């Protein structure tokens, strides 16, 4: 569901199709990820270590959101998409290292 | 993936704009009055600190 | 900065890595065990005669 | 031979008996073929590397391909000299495919 | 709530560094963050709904957490958008002030 959800707003807000495909793929990338981290640490699967990781799905996905819509603004400003995603990553990345 | 600003369509996006084109542009048309709007609100408020 | 430069520019580094870490927590997820809570009951030991 | 050995003890013993395995062949009986999850996350792991060295999906098929030649060829050896494929020649195998 | 705010202040610090007043800057990087932090709220709120409306195994735990998740987005936004540039001008005139 919320793969279905961002893709939609995605679409709606940015009116491209191409936009969506990041969040598409970077929220279940990140979600199975978790668990090797999870294994390592010596965890389970239980209720409230499988709540957790559906509450992060959130932050998760507004990560996606924030790296598209940024990259797709410098597009709407009239960058090519290279040059576009380079000055988005100047500047999110050192924010979303620090966040 | 992304293209730039007004690259022709490519064929998912004339089936999206065929199918849904009738909401982007009334939405799109809500998006820019609220954000008018927003800004107006909070530059009042800076005001009001 | 630009911390992303190197894979932007290229990606199939940026695609390799995803899916190391995706195929990585696909290993791990059978391995995990499984319950409905993390152990929280006090450990008992029951000592009985007749 | 444990399968045939399961067989006859179906034909044989009467209602009441049973075999169960012990040692070695206990252990054969109850381990499950990791092999089968092992093998091909190698292969995709080496093909992931290679697709990262060449910056290309399809190149790391030009190693990937040859390496069947060399455990036949070395397995040929072991037909023509009448030897078995005992666990000392299999991670020899490995070795000379990673060559 | 910090994720979406820290970014409305980088932002607005860099519009400083490139040359805007501070109250300019505050107000410009409201208007750069409003779309993805609104995206942000509704895909989260939509995602709310099931667990409001959905009753059977899991319920109520279901339930709490999008009463929880949905109230607090609302907060999350609209003191993100309307508190957060106040505090970044409050803060900027108190080191600047002279
Ligand atoms: C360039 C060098 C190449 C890099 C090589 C990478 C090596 C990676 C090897 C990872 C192997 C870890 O191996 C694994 O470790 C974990 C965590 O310590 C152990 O522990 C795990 O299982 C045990 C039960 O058995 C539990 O405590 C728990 O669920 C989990 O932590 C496992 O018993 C062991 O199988
Ligand atoms: C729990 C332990 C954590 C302790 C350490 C935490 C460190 C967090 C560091 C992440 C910062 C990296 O992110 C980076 O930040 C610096 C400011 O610092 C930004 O830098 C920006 O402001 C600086 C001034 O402050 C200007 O000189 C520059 O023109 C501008 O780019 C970069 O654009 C950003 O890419
Ligand atoms: C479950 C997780 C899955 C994640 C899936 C992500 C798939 C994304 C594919 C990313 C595309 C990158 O994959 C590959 O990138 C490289 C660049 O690095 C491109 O490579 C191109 O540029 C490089 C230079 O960088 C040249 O050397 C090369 O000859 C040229 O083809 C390939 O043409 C493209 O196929
Ligand atoms: C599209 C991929 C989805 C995104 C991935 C998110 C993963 C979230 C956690 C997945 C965990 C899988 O967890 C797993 O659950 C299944 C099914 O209940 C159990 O699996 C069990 O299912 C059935 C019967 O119940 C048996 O046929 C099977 O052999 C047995 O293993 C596993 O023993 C448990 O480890
Ligand atoms: C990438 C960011 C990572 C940030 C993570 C920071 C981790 C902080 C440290 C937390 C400490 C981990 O501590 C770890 O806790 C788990 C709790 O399930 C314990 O787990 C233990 O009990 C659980 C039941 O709950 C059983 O599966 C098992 O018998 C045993 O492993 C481990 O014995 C302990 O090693
Ligand atoms: C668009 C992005 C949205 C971001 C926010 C989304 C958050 C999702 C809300 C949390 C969903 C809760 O999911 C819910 O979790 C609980 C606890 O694991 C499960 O609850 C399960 O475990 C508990 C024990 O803790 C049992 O008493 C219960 O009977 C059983 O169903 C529910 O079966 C599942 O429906």
């Amino acid at each position: 569901e919320a793969v279905v959800l961002v893709v939609l707003v995605v679409i709606l807000f940015l009116q491209t199709w191409r936009a969506s495909i990041i969040p598409l793929i970077a929220v279940p990338v990140s979600v199975v990820g978790t668990f090797s981290i999870l294994y390592l640490l010596g965890f389970s699967l239980n209720t409230l270590s499988l709540f957790g990781l559906v509450l992060a799905i959130g932050i998760v996905v507004d990560d996606a959101i924030v790296v598209v819509e940024n990259v797709e603004r410098n597009i709407e400003e009239g960058l090519a998409p290279l040059a576009a995603a380079h000055q988005a990553m100047r500047e999110v990345s050192g924010p979303i290292i620090a966040i | 993936l992304l293209k730039p600003h007004g690259a022709k369509k490519d064929l998912p996006t004339r089936l999206i704009d065929r199918l849904f084109g009738w909401i982007f542009r009334p939405f799109n048309r809500f998006f820019l009055r609220s954000s008018n709007g927003y800004q107006g609100l909070v530059s009042k408020t800076l005001g009001r600190r | 900065m630009d911390f992303s430069r190197f894979f932007i520019d290229r990606p199939i580094f940026a695609a390799v890595l995803s899916i190391l870490i995706f195929i990585t927590g696909l290993i791990a997820i059978p391995l995990l065990p499984v319950s409905e809570y993390p152990d929280v009951v006090p450990p008992s030991v029951q000592v009985r005669a007749e | 031979a444990m399968t045939h050995l399961e067989e006859l003890s179906k034909q044989i013993l009467p209602n009441g008996m049973n075999i169960e395995w012990t040692d070695l062949s206990f252990q054969q009986a109850t381990q499950g073929n990791t092999a089968l999850i092992v093998f091909p996350v190698a292969v995709l792991l080496a093909f992931l590397v290679l697709a990262a060295l060449y910056e290309s999906w399809t190149l790391p098929l030009a190693v990937i391909l040859i390496v069947p030649m060399t455990m036949l060829s070395a397995l040929f050896g072991v037909w023509l000299t009448g030897g078995d494929n005992n666990v000392f020649v299999q991670v020899g195998l490995v070795v000379l495919m990673g060559l | 709530a910090c994720k979406n705010a820290i970014l409305i202040v980088e932002f607005a610090r860099e519009l400083e560094i490139q040359g805007k007043g501070i109250m300019e800057a505050a107000l410009e990087a409201c208007r750069l963050r409003l779309r993805p932090i609104v995206m942000t709220s509704i895909a989260f709120i939509a995602g709310t709904i099931p667990l409001i409306l959905g009753h059977g195994a899991g319920a109520e735990v279901r339930g709490v957490t999008g009463i929880t998740v949905f109230s607090g987005m609302l907060g999350v936004t609209l003191f993100g958008l309307f508190l957060t540039p106040v505090f970044y001008v409050t803060l900027r005139k108190l080191v600047t002030r002279r």
